């Protein structure tokens, strides 16, 4: 589940980019409701960023979607499409973190 | 076609144990948090706790933490929800919900030493209105039984419009229940109308045709 | 513990009208996250709870416009501002911002109709029952409305209520109405003791009791 996974400390919400201005204003208007941390495994267990990523990514998400429905939620395709795209951002940053503190 | 499916009613004596399942589908199960309600007789609902579906890590409300455990079968897609050294303060029906929008038929636990009676099952004929409206209502009385639930239909299914099954009543350490269906007066006696009843607690499955 | 205090705990309104409910809690359920988790749900008769709102004042996919939830901190408001027949049942909050969620007591909905005289049927003890030295007079009071009701049986002219049981149905889904279920149980003894019995009802749909019976000598 969630063995060996650290939990990182909070960081801003990348600003995305949707030209349609409306998914623009529903991102806005929604992150509240998304991940503002991000889980990972020491970065020192993955070969590249790609892997960190991508195991990053699904962890978080599926924590998040779990841990929020417990109390009452609903994630949308639109919500989960955002959702993917804002934590990846979230995890690489997570990534270059892990990769400065060697 | 988003559902959660628990298994059915129990009966159990004070001391022993019970694993009451919730079988899920319709969607990705490891996606969602599971919540486990209990619902005394009569009483509001009462939140006993989580399950995280991802993790398998269960959590309590504090008069929960005691004699409840909370388990998984992710790869079915089941949660469990088992009550040891049971007590009577145990019986109610309870629920697994998936979050906080979909809810399981709910499973009837009831915890007494009192021994399972079988249900009585008479048919209820007119002596009354013929076809002073061509509306002709029948009976089916189920009586005398114990404990809590007991299942009702007419003709197997097949007939419930204009139905009424009411709710239960305790006699004194047994529950009496009846149901009434009004059809044409043409319909019958012409074609047959039958009850059909189902006491789980003790293993009993009757059929009573109703006859003029 | 966080406590849902849910008023009214009835309401009754007729198609096209607004209801309000309201639910307060005793403590403010902005959670740690920056959310507020407020549920509204529904109960239908014989259904199991189904969600209409989470999060204050989000629409689950399916959910009119009609319905609308407010509110903030600690006082909460589920809002109908056309009702219609469907809507009837049982509504509820659910708090899942702080540790143990907490449900709030329920508003049972009735939805007005126009009024409807009881339909009433009395049944003798069946023969299967009467070989074993019990006999149980069955009465049924079928779709009325309004709900208030009297149901009083007689054994030979004198009014008896040893041995009775009631039972009643909530509002109907599909005619808006009521039943109830009243049954005179007494040994097979005492039923052969007197003749007539009779069920009596007393409903705004009528002066005079709406009466029903029968003669044991099946005269």
């Amino acid at each position: 589940g969630l063995g060996g996974y650290m939990l990182g400390s909070v960081m801003s919400r990348p600003l995305i980019h949707f030209g349609n201005d409306y998914e623009d204003r529903y991102y806005r208007e929604n992150m509240y409701r998304y991940p503002n941390q991000v889980y990972y495994r020491p970065v020192d267990q993955y070969s590249n960023q790609n892997n960190f990523v991508h195991d990053c990514v699904n962890i978080t998400v599926k924590q998040h979607t779990v841990t929020t429905t417990t109390k009452g939620e609903n994630f949308t395709e639109t919500d989960i499409k955002i959702m993917e795209r804002v934590v990846e951002q979230m995890c690489i940053t997570q990534y270059q973190r892990e990769s400065q503190a060697y | 076609q988003i559902q959660l499916v628990q298994s059915g009613p129990e009966l159990k004596k004070p001391g022993e144990t019970v694993k009451i399942s919730c079988k899920a589908s319709g969607y990705t199960f490891t996606n969602y948090g599971m919540n486990l309600v209990k619902q005394a007789p009569g009483k509001g609902f009462e939140w006993m706790g989580w399950i995280n579906t991802f993790t398998g890590e269960p959590t309590y409300a504090d008069d929960f933490k005691g004699r409840f455990v909370f388990s998984l079968d992710t790869s079915a897609s089941t949660a469990y929800l088992q009550i040891n050294n049971l007590k009577n303060e145990d019986t109610a029906t309870y629920f697994f919900t998936r979050g906080t929008d979909y809810w399981g038929q709910g499973t009837t636990l009831t915890v007494s030493s009192a021994k399972t009676t079988a249900p009585s099952v008479y048919p209820l004929a007119p002596v009354c209105g013929d076809t002073t409206g061509s509306s002709v209502t029948l009976g089916c009385l189920v009586k005398g039984y114990f404990p809590e639930p007991v299942t009702l239909t007419w003709n197997s299914g097949s007939l419930s419009s204009g139905v009424h099954t009411f709710p239960a009543v305790l006699q004194s350490d047994l529950y009496t229940l009846s149901s009434s269906v009004t059809v044409t007066s043409s319909t019958w006696p012409s074609q047959s109308i039958t009850c059909n009843v189902a006491h789980p607690a003790s293993s009993t499955k009757v059929d009573k045709k109703i006859e003029p | 513990d966080v406590v849902m205090s849910q008023t009214p705990l009835t309401l009754s309104v007729t198609i096209g009208q607004p209801a309000s409910i309201s639910c307060k809690s005793s403590q403010s359920l902005l959670d740690s996250d920056g959310k507020t988790y407020l549920n509204w749900l529904l109960q239908r008769p014989g259904q199991s709870p189904k969600r209409l709102i989470y999060l204050v004042s989000r629409l689950d996919s399916g959910v009119p416009d009609r319905f609308t939830g407010s509110g903030s901190g600690t006082d909460f408001t589920l809002k109908i501002s056309r009702v219609e027949a469907e809507d009837l049942g049982i509504y509820f909050c659910w708090q899942g911002s702080h540790f143990p969620q907490t449900f709030g007591g329920g508003t049972k909905l009735e939805i007005k109709r126009a009024d409807a005289a009881p339909t009433v049927s009395i049944f003798p003890p069946s023969s299967e029952q009467l070989t074993s030295g019990g006999a149980s007079v069955v009465c049924f009071l079928n779709n009325f409305y309004p709900k208030d009701i009297n149901v009083k049986w007689k054994i030979d002219g004198s009014e008896r209520q040893n041995g009775v049981l009631n039972s009643w149905t909530d509002q109907d889904s599909k005619d808006s109405t009521y039943s109830m279920s009243s049954t005179l149980t007494l040994t097979k003894d005492e039923y052969e003791r007197h003749n007539s019995y009779t069920c009596e009802a007393t409903h705004k749909t009528s002066t005079s009791p709406i009466v029903k019976s029968f003669n044991r000598n099946e005269c």
